[PDB]
């Protein structure tokens, strides 16, 4: 029978994949331990024979029909195993694919803007652009950042992306999915029985839901951040609008966690730093990473191997290693577990410890499931796990008794209030902004969004889902999306999404089970045996159920609730809203930072519509803005006795129509924060009015400026 | 009157694979099984039927040493009415075993960096093993229904994989090195008797 087949043929399978990859890990364990040249080599050597082997054997594994197999488990390897990483595609189409990925990562690796008045200080993004946009409360500096990374790297991405996504349906089409967005989402698609099966285009419902169950707890808290950083940014925010992009505490955005001492609710109260305790206490890395064995433990779970401690890299050496260590949780395979982490004595890498050794102790538990199994249940269990202990472990109740904070330390609800908004800037600020982002992508992999639409929709959806506007407009040139680092590395963005609800979702579960009483966000599962065990019970089934079912064992539900979430965020929310009372909540979508500025122009209608030998295409705007150039040029020569070079660059147009209105302002030519003021521009224009006219063959009702 | 040279199974170079496992035949000597028993180099000694203390004062006619390499999840294996891929395929004991299971964590003597790949195991049978058969053949094996051949491809797959034995493996992937000894009592000489 079909059955047996494939029975056999995954156990051989498993007996050569398993160490196939164990010496593909150990390869690039070598290189992230020691970084050469030799150990560069022997990664990649590794790597192709380990991904070589996996085509072999997802062919050999196609050709095994899963419509006849009656169990469960093994119809699961098959699927991990034809699904996955077959070639669809032709060896020249593969080739040119594989050059535009490794130019999306070089250029973003090694991109760099340098400043307006020194053109040799030329500055990477980390660390040299990561500072700026996370320090900074400069505006005009920010600016400068922000659009110069979106003008210097993000162009050179249009093109490269544009091919990419083309590539990535071609690809994903043969794979007999829909887009690269329905390939993307097939890694929630379950099977349940006993139940209804959990479907991709499920997951684009529920998130959308989730979206609108989070919008009044965001809009909460984007209308408090506005208010408060209209104290730092007097003039260039406005009260019901939009927020600037370049001013929410990094390049993109993507969380507000660097915008807490702008925002912070009693700056006179600090927050809980244990630093200095562990230190005059005299900690160690061991004791760090023997205090969270020692919590896990306590929590009815297993103590790490003598493999793991004396194998993994838990600090930076001696004699000149160079080592990539961003914290990372190795499953090398083979039973063997280690941690790469550059650790400090700080409170932190005290967190992050707990977050990796909790994806340790996820990897232990499933390891006795088939390779093809040994993983979380979805892409957003395993960054969940390790953010649940990361949780319990930061409370003033776990430091107390650990010798960390004075039994005399008092928990007043100012410093809760500190210390929810802290988490709700990174937390809660990441997930619109998350959702956007992937819908974006969805969007553009399923094609409902040309090519001459992306950055006009792209930003659209940021005022309107984020709130958050951009400082300058931005024309189909621009790749902003690819200007961070998920987009242009082809990887997944819904995984922050749905760890987030997930995370929360195990937390309120768990502080049920170990009897917490009291509110939720200073819970603690320290020292709880019944809270460990349904924990490890859904730790251990990995890959091998639906995640539906897997959810169900912890939470008592099947489906994706965002509940907890708000539920843990209801102090904060209260607050908010008695904190907003005299301020606007909301945004308005139209308004932007240059509109006031901008004049507005009303392409004339030489016939009705759509009869395109006139109605103007993207060479007349470079004409029409080069004219506003010269126009701004013989003003200042001949008003002010000013060279002052403007050009095409130095002329931003927005709000555009189809061939019927648009927008425009004007910058000083090396320096994009200084606007030209709109009475200048007028004037300007005035003098060469007769001139614009002409070169359009319009006679100044057809060539309007409202003004 | 002498000495069962028990110093060439334990202390031996090399050990034989599980598919292949070895057997030393063990007659007219005494043996003290009190020093294998009370050695603290082992990781595993389980006895079945006869009792570890203090019976070497016993008689036998022939003591079997079989002698085989396997990594540490597969140490159960090797036990009366055990199933798996070792128990089935490789070495097979019967429910009414009389002898004992020693064994040891060989991972300083058989894991190499690289990986040490000698070892190897059977990983298809038509059928399972009688207690103490061994099957060193090497016929491609038959999982569907079109004829191998002689030749591994597609459903046809060569029985025989490689233990990837590493240094840096968890202890169930490490190796390990086991002794299982076979008391024969047969209406006979009963030679081996120690005191
Ligand atoms: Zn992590």
């Amino acid at each position: 029978t079909t059955e047996d087949e494939a029975k056999k043929f995954l156990d051989k399978f498993n007996s050569k994949a398993e160490d196939l990859s164990y010496e593909s890990s150990l390869a690039s364990w070598d290189y992230n331990t020691n970084i050469s040249d030799e150990n560069v080599q022997k990664m990649d050597e590794a790597g192709a024979k380990w991904s070589a082997f996996y085509e072999e054997q997802s062919k050999l594994a196609k050709n095994y029909p899963l419509e006849e197999i009656q169990n469960d488990t093994v119809k699961r390897q098959l699927q991990i195993l034809q699904q996955s990483g077959s070639p669809v595609l032709s060896e020249d189409k593969s080739k040119r694919l594989n050059s535009i990925l490794n130019a999306m990562s070089t250029i973003y690796s090694t991109g760099k803007v340098c400043k307006p008045n020194n053109p040799q200080e030329c500055l990477l993004l980390e660390p040299g652009l990561d500072n700026i946009m996370g320090t900074s409360k400069d505006y005009n500096e920010r600016l400068w950042a922000w659009e110069g990374w979106r003008a210097e790297v993000g162009k050179q991405l249009r093109p490269l992306y544009e091919e990419y996504v083309v590539l990535k349906n071609e690809m994903a089409r043969g794979y007999h999915y829909e887009d690269y967005g329905d390939y993307w989402r097939r890694d929630y698609e379950t099977e349940e029985s006993s139940g209804p099966g959990y479907s991709r285009d499920q997951l684009m419902k529920d998130v959308d839901r989730i979206f609108t169950e989070i919008k009044p707890l965001y809009e909460h808290l984007h209308a408090y951040v506005r208010a408060k950083l209209m104290d730092t940014y007097p003039l260039h925010i406005s009260p019901t609008g939009c927020l600037p992009a370049h001013l929410l505490g990094d390049m993109w955005g993507r969380f507000w966690t660097n915008l807490y001492p702008l925002t912070v609710p009693f700056g006179q109260k600090p927050n809980i730093d244990v630093t200095d305790a562990m230190l005059n206490q005299g900690w160690d890395a061991n004791r760090i990473f023997k205090e969270a064995e020692k919590f896990f433990v306590s929590v009815s779970l297993p103590k790490m191997t003598e493999g793991f401690w004396n194998k993994s890299m838990l600090t930076e050496p001696g004699d000149g290693r160079k080592v990539v260590c961003h914290p990372t949780a190795w499953d090398l395979g083979k039973g063997d577990f280690r941690i790469k982490m550059c650790t400090k004595v700080t409170m932190e890498d005290f967190l992050t410890a707990h977050h990796e050794m909790g994806h340790i102790q996820y990897d232990m538990a499933y390891a006795s499931q088939p390779y093809l199994l040994r993983n979380g249940a979805n892409e957003g269990f395993h960054e969940a796990v390790g953010e649940v202990m990361s949780l319990s472990v930061a409370t003033p109740k776990h430091l107390k008794t650990m010798g960390l904070l004075s039994p005399d330390f008092r928990e007043d609800d100012e410093t809760e209030i500190n210390f929810l908004l802290k988490q709700a800037l990174n937390i809660v600020g990441t997930l619109p902004f998350t959702y956007m982002l992937e819908k974006w992508r969805w969007m553009v992999f399923k094609g409902e969004i040309p090519k001459e639409e992306w950055m006009k929709k792209w930003w659209e959806m940021k005022r309107e889902i984020v709130g958050v506007v951009e400082p300058v407009p931005h024309d189909e040139t621009y790749c902003d999306p690819a200007s961070l680092f998920h987009v242009a590395n082809d990887y997944s963005f819904i995984r922050y999404y749905t760890r987030t609800i997930f995370e929360f979702q195990f937390h309120e579960a768990l502080c049920r089970i170990a009897q917490h009483n009291g509110p939720l966000h200073k819970c603690d599962i320290s020292n709880s045996t019944d809270a460990g065990k349904k924990l490890h019970q859904m730790l251990s089934v990995g890959k091998s159920q639906a995640w539906t079912k897997t959810l169900e064992d912890i939470v008592d539900s099947r489906n994706m609730d965002v509940g907890p979430l708000l539920r843990y965020f209801k102090p904060l929310y209260t607050w908010l809203q008695e904190q907003n009372r005299k301020s606007y909540v909301g945004w308005n979508t139209d308004w932007s930072p240059y509109a006031d500025q901008s004049i507005k122009v009303w392409i004339s209608l030489k016939s009705a519509l759509g009869e395109k030998a006139y109605e103007w295409n993207d060479n007349e705007m470079y004409l029409f803005r080069s004219s506003v150039a010269y126009a701004m040029r013989e003003y200042f020569l001949k008003t002010k006795n000013q060279t002052i070079l403007f050009g095409d660059e130095n002329v931003w147009v927005s709000n555009l129509k189809p061939r019927i209105s648009f927008n425009f302002h004007v910058t000083s030519p090396g320096n994009v924060s200084d606007i030209i003021p709109r009475p200048e521009v007028e004037g300007a224009i005035r003098m060469s009015r007769s001139r614009i006219n002409d070169a359009f063959r319009l006679d100044d009702n057809s060539l309007e400026f409202l003004g | 009157t002498n000495l069962c040279p028990f110093g060439e199974v334990f202390n031996a170079t090399r050990f034989a694979s599980v598919y292949a496992w070895n057997r030393k035949r063990i007659s007219n000597c005494v043996a003290d099984y009190s020093v294998l028993y009370n050695s603290a180099s082992f990781s595993t000694f389980k006895c079945y039927g006869v009792s570890p203390t203090k019976l070497n004062d016993l008689c036998f006619t022939n003591v079997y040493a079989d002698s085989f390499v396997i990594r540490g999840d597969e140490v159960r294996q090797i036990a009366p009415g055990q199933t798996g891929k070792i128990a089935d395929y490789n070495y097979k004991l019967p429910d009414d075993f009389t002898g004992c299971v020693i064994a040891w964590n060989s991972n300083n003597l058989d894991s190499k960096v690289g990986g040490n790949y000698n070892y190897l195991y059977r990983l298809f049978r038509k059928s399972n093993l009688k207690p103490f058969e061994r099957d060193i053949s090497t016929e491609i094996y038959q999982a569907g229904s079109t004829p191998c051949n002689g030749v591994e491809g597609f459903n046809c797959y060569f029985p025989l994989q490689s233990y990837g034995f590493q240094p840096t493996n968890g202890v169930g992937y490490q190796p390990y090195r086991v002794v299982v000894l076979s008391f024969e009592l047969l209406h006979a000489p009963a030679t081996v008797c120690g005191p």
